[PDB]
């Protein structure tokens, strides 16, 4: 299209309105009640502009930007005088009410309505009456909550219900007094409440975690990161100030995970800030844990290393590619497992197998949200890859969408969209062991175990293509809801199929291959999505390596007496006791890790190793993207006895001084093309991000924003003089304000989003090329792998139906969102959020044992006896047993094993 | 501790047949609710969406939206005096200081004995005969400030 | 409805229609065409912008079209009485009579039914007579609140 903005013609989409329009063209509007992804209403009345009908107009009309499509050749003007007087009066009249709260509200110098206060030029209060005020409710441990502050724009009630499909927050009251919250006091039950803090332009929504430990935008020093608490890998900007980590903020990535995050990887992220963690390099000799530094405690155990036999290597999917390719080479690769159980090694591989050799395009998160009909199998999303449910949300509410689409309805008039799409949906068929959060837009949700799902999925495959293997043993109305899946998964343009690893069972990911396949076959446009469990758990399986019950058995029988586990507690795949017995029999244990876990008492050596707050590094999401993580800060800058270097530095000196008896603490771009050249299917981790010597004009991308206070008294308690400036020689960017974030800098790894005049999260409309879409010169990541021209084949291994057997429970696995990932358990805060461990039974089943709900019941496994607390769940199956995978004591490994001796205690 | 009768969710259910959808019946079951116990108590909110299928949130929004929707807890009997434009003219002013001056409570406040709850209202729809006072099933008009005493009398 | 003016088979027609009386809440921005829609559907009565109309997407998203009880009551006579004849009745842009009167300290408040092209002081001396002793005409609103 065309438009004349104060006589400048601009060009730009005529689909899109005015407002998004202007604000893709880097003209400054104020506006509060649109958002890119949430749409429009016309609530706030800020964003007003004065269009004329033709060239030569005087009075004009004013308009609502928001409202008003970018037609070709529209006349508007923004800064003549009677659009910036309403504009000024629309800041005025929300300014009446607003209390004096900036000083002590969390949102000052990050805050919307501050800057578009100051952008309207309105200064001077001629208000001299009352302000309303609201007694404040109780959200729960992540958000706080203030309705003093609100502004009444609609966004988080337009969020929380039409896009994150919540159902306990709406808003109350009428004219003046309206009320945003829940009906009662309690926690906010939607696992995407923590968006609400980015989503809110006023303080009404804050993160009570950073409230806790509390400082300003200006302050944080920020770097881009990849989110480690699960497998789908949302970029981040975690921003940390005096040496501990304080926020995750959401890093705008338009493929990914554009401006939402999840709840535990918003608050998840307290591990980091433990005080148990290692900081030091730490040696057991006789019982003394003695203290050493970086150089003899390499010294100390490549020479313990020099004198044994056979050095073993157990890495971890937490870790990083890097880290975990300098244990494959201190070690080799004959010597090197991978730290995960063998189940979840072939379930991982299978996956693998599948995304990068089916013939199915994987698709995006982004892209998961233009799907016309979801089968998910097995996989409980909302549980294990949250911002997945979150884009299948989208892409259910896509058909409504459409058919306001198909009536002269924008994309934006989100209002219209549900007007026309009152309740028709597009087809969402779940299938779980129990009910799941999506069972509420559902078209239909499938209760049964994962031999029973992957029938469901094989005879669905059967239905689309009759060369799929068939089912025998199919129940007629059963019959019926499998001819109901097939006909939506048969009309639909973009079907998608998303399963994953985290069921437990190898044949729920090969029915749905084979659906994914069948469904190729018919000439759709189908899409195959598969969720790992942890943050690497897609390139460790890339890497390949041995299982950890074959690491546990060389430790067993003597072949190996010298282990390195790095970053594994080794509980989560294995038995403790097995475990511990390989671990006590070994003589030699060294564990590179940066939490305190159960295996460092056995440990011979500790090398303290860092998070992702504190390391670099390049992590595989569940899509098989690249993605470079970046070190936040020093941990030394503010402790100078702390050793805490990172896993692969650590490694590949203990290498160096293992082979040629001195120290080498190498870069990350050096082992980033040790990856690349040892290992050609990882080689397209060069491109996830430019090496060290990158700049922007000569100069270095600045971790910390230009107001960087405090500078020569953070550290004055310790010392008066100022110490080094950290040097980063891994990395393009710099622990200092010296740097570039210009948004219109020719980059693509952005720390945090700062424009002048825009603090708010509102400052990624001018770090984007177009607002709600890309991020400018192109979304960090690259893709690893391409879609394979030719396909798979049929799995023709249909399991059998599910027999209860007397005395034998199946294991059926429960995921929580807070609770499984191990590290957000550590979090201090995950500890009230998290349910108490309880066992779910059939009503069947607690009828025939006689113990009713809420009783203590005890079950042995491995030699091991422990008591729970029974839950009655309705939509299990009789001869199963519900469990939560993850916590304290319930590893992730026990999913789809059977469990002996349930009695009451 | 709250569970809707028989006969509540009887006539629910009657009106809910009546629309489309069951979340128009949203109003009709708060107001049929507010026949049979005079007030909205907490647990009514749930109740109520739990036997439509909407959420509590919007079962809550509605009840706050509307004025004649009770969320505390009022007297035996409500008055409703008109305090619009017309009957500004025809001077509802000493209607209201009457009314003050026998219940001795404040606009929107309650008796200690829940005798009466003195509360404004809206356009009442009775103009040429105003000023109106709207007692629970009464359009009391044509109101004097000295016939108030007898006409507050006449219900217990 | 025991008359059979409503429900099915009306009088030999086929035509199928059932009415139902739904109360109001007590708002007064209820009475907006598209606030009574959102509430007719149970939710708070929040107007919507234009576009969209709601002859195209009303109620449920259903063509729903609103009318006031004085409209649908001046329907019949416009239908039995005739088109012509009902053009014949006010000689002037409008078409029709009105339901008119006055209120607030005036001898004779009421409602009566006026043709178009009345001038405001025939209510005053004529229908309502007047007002009171010792009152002075100030000011006056023709079409309510608003
Ligand atoms: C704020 C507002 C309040 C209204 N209240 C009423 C009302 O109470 N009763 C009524 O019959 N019309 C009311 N109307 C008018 C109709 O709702 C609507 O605007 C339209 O004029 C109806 O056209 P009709 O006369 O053909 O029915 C109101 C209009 C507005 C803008
Ligand atoms: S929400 Fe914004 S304007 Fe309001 S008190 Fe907080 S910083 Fe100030
Ligand atoms: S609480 Fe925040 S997001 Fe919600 S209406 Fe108020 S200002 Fe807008
Ligand atoms: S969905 Fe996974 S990767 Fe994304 S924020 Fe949540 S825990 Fe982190
Ligand atoms: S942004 Fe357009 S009125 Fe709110
Ligand atoms: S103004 Fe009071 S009844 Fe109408
Ligand atoms: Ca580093």
């Amino acid at each position: 299209a065309t438009i004349h903005v104060d006589g400048k013609e601009y060009e730009v989409n005529g689909a899109d309105n005015l407002l998004e329009a202007c604000l893709s063209l880097g003209l400054d509007i104020p506006y509060f009640c649109w958002h890119p992804a949430l749409g429009s209403v016309g609530a706030c009345r800020q964003c007003a502009v004065k269009q004329y009908q033709n060239a030569e107009d005087t009075r004009g009309r004013l308009v609502m930007s928001c409202m008003t499509p970018a037609s070709d050749g529209t006349f508007i003007s923004i800064d003549d005088e009677e659009a910036k007087q309403f504009r000024e009066s629309v800041v005025e009249w929300l300014m009446t009410n607003h209390p004096h709260d900036c000083p002590v509200c969390e949102e000052g110098g990050n805050c919307h309505l501050q800057d578009m206060t100051v952008m309207t030029g309105h200064s001077f209060r001629r208000y001299r009456f009352t302000k309303r005020t609201h007694r404040n409710q109780d959200l729960g441990p992540f958000i706080s909550h203030e309705m003093n502050r609100c502004i009444a724009c609609y966004r988080c009630v337009r969020y929380y219900k039409d896009y994150a499909g919540g159902t306990d927050l709406g808003v109350y009251g009428a004219h003046d007094n309206v009320y945003f919250g829940r009906p009662e006091d309690g926690t906010l039950e939607s696992e995407f409440s923590g968006n609400l803090v980015e989503i809110c332009p006023t303080g009404v929504f804050t993160d009570k975690t950073h409230s806790e430990r509390y400082n300003r935008k200006w302050d944080m020093q920020f770097a881009p990161s990849i989110c480690q608490q699960c497998s789908i890998g949302c970029n981040i900007s975690p921003g940390e100030r005096y040496g501990e980590l304080r926020r995750i903020e959401n890093r705008y990535n338009g493929t990914v995970n554009h401006y939402f995050l999840c709840d535990r990887g918003r608050f998840g992220y307290g591990y980091v800030n433990l005080k148990d963690r290692p900081r030091q390099p730490v040696q057991r000799r006789g019982d003394d844990f003695i203290t050493l530094n970086a150089e003899q405690a390499m010294q100390g155990a490549a020479d313990i290393l020099r004198q044994s036999k056979k050095v073993i290597g157990i890495g971890s999917p937490r870790a990083s590619v890097e880290s975990n390719f300098a244990l494959r080479e201190l070690v080799g690769e004959e010597n090197f497992y991978t730290g995960i159980a063998h189940g979840e090694q072939e379930r991982l591989q299978l996956a693998l197998k599948v995304l990068r050799e089916g013939g199915i395009y994987t698709p995006a998160l982004r892209e998961i949200e233009s799907y016309d009909a979801v089968l998910v199998l097995g996989e409980d999303v909302t549980q294990t890859g949250a911002r997945v449910a979150l884009a299948v949300r989208q892409a259910v509410k896509g058909k409504a969408r459409e058919m306001a689409a198909a009536q002269k309805v924008a994309d934006w008039q989100i209002a219209a969209i549900l007007n026309i799409g009152q309740r028709a949906k597009h087809p969402l068929f779940v299938t779980n062991v129990d009910d799941t959060r999506l069972d509420d837009i559902a078209a239909w949700t499938y209760r049964a175990p994962v031999e029973d799902q992957a029938r469901l999925g094989f005879a669905i495959a059967h239905a689309l293509d009759n060369s799929a293997p068939a089912v025998d043993g199919i129940e007629p109305e059963l019959q019926s809801k499998i001819d109901v899946i097939v006909q939506a998964l048969a009309g639909a343009k973009k079907p998608l199929i998303i399963s994953g690893t985290n069921a437990g069972s190898l044949e729920v990911i090969q029915a749905a291959a084979n659906v994914a396949k069948a469904l190729k076959g018919r000439g759709a446009d189908v899409g195959i999505t598969m969720i790992a469990r942890s943050v690497n758990s897609m390139g460790l399986g890339i890497m390949g390596g041995g299982s950890l019950e074959e690491a546990l058995t060389e430790l067993e029988t003597g072949r190996a007496d010298a282990v390195v586990v790095l970053e594994n507690d080794l509980h989560r795949h294995a038995s403790a006791t097995r475990v511990n017995a390989a671990l006590a029999k070994a003589p030699l244990v060294m564990v590179v890790d940066h939490q305190r876990t159960a295996i460092m008492e056995n440990a011979h050596l500790v090398l303290s190793a860092a998070s992702f707050a504190e390391s670099d590094g390049t992590v595989i999401n569940n899509e098989g993207r690249a993605q470079r993580f970046f070190q936040v800060y020093d941990p030394a800058y503010y402790d100078s006895k702390t050793v805490m270097l990172e896993s692969w530095r650590w490694l590949h000196s203990l290498h160096s001084t293992l082979l040629s008896r001195e120290v080498d603490w190498t870069q990350l771009d050096h082992v980033i093309d040790a990856v690349v050249a040892k290992i050609p299917e990882l080689a397209g981790i060069k491109d996830a991000a430019p090496d060290a010597t990158f700049r922007i004009r000569g100069q270095k991308l600045a971790r910390e924003p230009h107001r960087y206070s405090g500078r020569t008294a953070m550290r004055a308690n310790i010392s008066v003089h100022e110490p080094r400036q950290p040097q980063d020689i891994d990395t393009m960017f710099t622990f200092s304000m010296e740097g570039n974030n210009q948004p219109t800098a020719h980059r693509s790894q952005v720390p945090f989003a700062w424009a002048p005049g825009w603090n708010s999260p509102q400052a990624w409309n001018k770090f984007q090329d177009e607002v709600g879409g890309k991020l400018r010169f192109g979304d960090p990541g690259v893709r690893l792998f391409e879609t394979s021209e030719n396909g798979l084949d049929y799995f023709t291994s249909v399991p059998a139906r599910f027999q209860p057997q007397d005395g034998k429970w199946r294991i059926a696995p429960y995921y929580h969102l807070f609770g499984s990932d191990e590290l957000s358990q550590r979090a201090p805060v995950f500890q009230s959020r998290m349910p108490q461990p309880y066992i779910k039974l059939n009503p069947a089943d607690a009828a025939k044992l006689g113990v009713n709900a809420g009783t203590r019941v005890s079950f042995s496994y491995d030699g091991n006896t422990v008591t729970l607390p029974v839950e009655i769940a309705e939509g299990l199956t009789a001869g199963q047993v519900g469990l939560p995978m993850g916590m304290s004591g319930i590893a992730p490994v026990l999913a789809g094993a059977h469990l002996e001796d349930l009695k009451e205690a | 501790a709250f569970e809707l009768s028989a006969a509540e969710r009887e006539a629910i259910e009657h009106e809910m047949h009546h629309y489309e959808d069951p979340r128009a019946a949203s109003i009709e079951a708060l107001k049929i609710v507010q026949k049979q116990r005079g007030w909205v108590p907490d647990g009514a909110i749930h109740a109520i969406a739990d036997v439509l299928g909407i959420p509590a949130s919007d079962v809550e929004g509605v009840a706050t939206f509307y004025s004649q929707i009770f969320r505390q807890p009022v007297g035996r009997h409500v008055i409703r005096y008109c305090d619009s434009v017309v009957c500004h003219i025809n001077g509802y002013q000493g209607i209201q200081a009457a009314l003050e001056k026998k219940l001795n409570i404040k606009p929107g406040q309650t008796t200690f004995d829940g005798r009466f709850t003195l509360l404004p209202t809206c356009c009442l729809g009775n103009c040429d005969k105003g000023p109106n006072m709207m007692i629970d099933e009464d359009t009391h008009a044509h109101l004097t400030p000295e016939a108030i005493p007898e006409l507050l009398e006449r219900y217990k | 409805t025991e008359a059979g003016l409503l429900g099915k088979n009306i009088m030999g027609t086929g035509f199928d229609f059932e009415l139902f009386v739904h109360t109001g809440a007590g708002r007064y921005i209820c009475g907006e065409e598209t606030a009574l829609i959102n509430s007719l559907e149970g939710r708070r009565a929040n107007p919507r912008s234009k576009p969209p109309f709601p002859a195209t997407s009303g109620a449920w998203g259903k063509p729903t079209c609103v009318n006031n009880v004085e409209t649908l009551c001046n329907v019949p006579a416009i239908l039995a009485n005739g088109v012509e004849w009902y053009q014949n009745i006010s000689k002037s842009k409008d078409a029709g009579t009105k339901l008119m009167g006055f209120s607030g300290r005036v001898k004779n408040p009421g409602l009566w039914e006026l043709p178009f092209g009345t001038t405001a002081r025939e209510i005053l001396e004529d229908y309502a007579g007047g007002m009171r002793d010792g009152l002075k005409f100030k000011a006056w609103q023709p079409g309510g609140a608003g």
